């Protein structure tokens, strides 16, 4: 029969989840945000739609910390990715509480997932509407990481989500050819600046702004730290240079 | 209610025309047993503070990760944590009064005697103190334990009152919490001769000193001491 639909643990005939499909098109429906792994961190981008002059350029901020480490960007539902990042904080101050390291950043990837995955066993809740692009610097190196709304994550070079997310992804395997050897933490960051202005064309009729965000150990010392100023305003002209 | 088990003793502070100064050696008894020295009590947070610490270490340490986690929490979707919204000494303080006080008060408290100094963002020193009771008070001069009977009467007798605080240089300052670090070296039986200071000031920021060493010590009129009375050799 039909129904299978209405109610979100229930498996359909095909073994799928239909409410977590149904969620994925409200991840696809929203800006386009990416994480460019590099030689020794992670740098995070995103797209932010000026809706109008009204909005206090450089204010609505969307990239989020967890602990001191990671970084995390996200494109769906903005509500949902906040909880998210709530319960990623809660989740990382308890571990750091017991076992006194920061916690490792395939740890906290985990953690994510098996929340997320958590509300696609009951139908008395609504399975996450993003997806998040998150990583951070730890023991033993960098890493980048995307969490859909089944739960499911693995470990990327590069990754993008969103609206333009294959105008993305296109760009990330280029460069991921093009570079065995590693793109760097300066390099990614103007590089980033590139890709969301590319990806920005599935949306071009909206004004955007741009952030990006990054964790080097080099760069930051392995601490997430926002880009601003001089360095953002290179990227946002390397972009503008080759958008032409 | 418990019983401290490793303790640090004397935790002495006062204020200067620009900032605040704020020395605790670097002991940790075990009653009578002087254990441990490379003990850090004077805790910094941010660059405007700095949270001095005494009674019972175990305690301290988790006040310690208290402090990290508010630093961390206050960075968490603010964009002005290194400017406008980062943390002041006053609502550090605020903070562990809070809990202080709440924790005396569940009959489980937290055995210490805290000291925070700082400068407020707007340049004005920060000095008040907290302890185990969730008793708090600020004076131009602050110290507990111990130094509370020996040191504040030799600070005092720099800054007397709140008009003498302009009148006072880090120099003089300075001068004054070494000298009552020697004291306490000379009459605290649970005093160890190194020790830590800081200075917070105004212009100058935070300057953290380890490992001083009480020096220019008089002991040599013990030679001529001997016997209890009519002892002559």
């Amino acid at each position: 029969g039909t129904g299978y639909d209405l109610s979100n643990s229930v498996f359909s005939p095909d073994g799928r989840n239909f409410q977590v499909e149904y969620a994925v098109k409200a991840v696809e429906n929203g800006t386009t945000s990416i994480g460019i792994k590099c030689n020794d961190g992670v740098v995070f981008a995103v797209e932010k739609l000026i809706t109008s002059k009204l909005l206090v350029p450089q204010k609505n901020v969307k990239i989020q910390v967890v602990d001191r480490h990671i970084g995390c960007v996200y494109s769906g539902l903005i509500p949902d990715g906040r909880h998210l990042v709530n319960r990623g904080r809660e989740e990382a101050a308890s571990f750091k509480k017991l076992y006194k390291t920061p916690i490792p950043i395939p740890a906290f990837a985990d953690r994510l997932g098996q929340y997320v995955q958590a509300h696609t066993l009951y139908n008395s809740v609504r399975p996450f509407g993003v997806s998040t692009i998150f990583g951070g610097v730890d023991k033993n190196g960098a890493h980048l990481y995307m969490l859909e709304p089944s739960g499911s994550y693995w470990g990327y070079k590069g990754a993008a989500t969103g609206k333009g997310r294959q105008s993305a992804k296109a760009e990330l395997e280029k460069l991921v050819d093009h570079h065995p050897e590693g793109l760097s933490a300066r390099e990614a960051v103007k590089q980033a600046a590139k890709i969301i202005y590319l990806a920005h064309e599935d949306n071009k009729e909206k004004d955007f702004e741009l952030e990006i965000s990054w964790c080097s150990l080099s760069e930051t010392n392995g601490l997430h730290k926002f880009v601003k100023g001089d360095l953002l305003q290179e990227a946002i002209d390397f972009a503008q240079k080759e958008i032409n | 209610t418990q019983q401290p088990i490793v303790t640090g003793t004397s935790v002495i502070s006062m204020k200067y025309d620009n900032g605040v100064i704020i020395a605790a050696d670097n002991l940790g008894s075990y009653g009578s047993l002087l254990r441990f020295n490379g003990v850090e009590r004077l805790i910094p947070v941010g660059d405007n503070t700095v949270v001095g610490i005494s009674g019972d270490i175990s305690d301290m340490q988790h006040i310690e990760r208290l402090l990290k986690d508010l630093v961390t929490e206050n960075a968490y979707d603010n964009p002005l944590a290194d400017a406008e919204e980062a943390l002041e000494p006053s609502y550090i303080f605020e903070y562990l009064a809070t809990v202080m006080y709440q924790r005396r008060s569940k009959m489980n408290p937290l055995w210490n005697a805290i000291i925070v100094a700082g400068v407020q963002s707007n340049g004005d020193q920060f000095l008040r103190y907290v302890n185990l009771l969730g008793v708090t008070y600020s004076s131009p001069t602050l110290a507990t334990g111990f130094g509370a009977h020996m040191a504040n009467p030799l600070l005092r007798k720099v800054v007397d009152r709140e008009s003498d605080i302009p009148k006072t240089t880090v120099q003089v300052a300075e001068e004054a919490i070494v000298n009552a670090m020697r004291v306490l070296y000379y009459r605290d039986a649970r005093s160890s001769r190194n020790f830590s200071l800081a200075i917070i000031d105004k212009n100058t920021g935070l300057t953290f000193k380890k490992n001083l060493q009480v020096e220019n010590m008089k002991w040599d009129f013990a030679k001529d001491i001997k016997g209890y009375g009519t002892q002559k050799i």
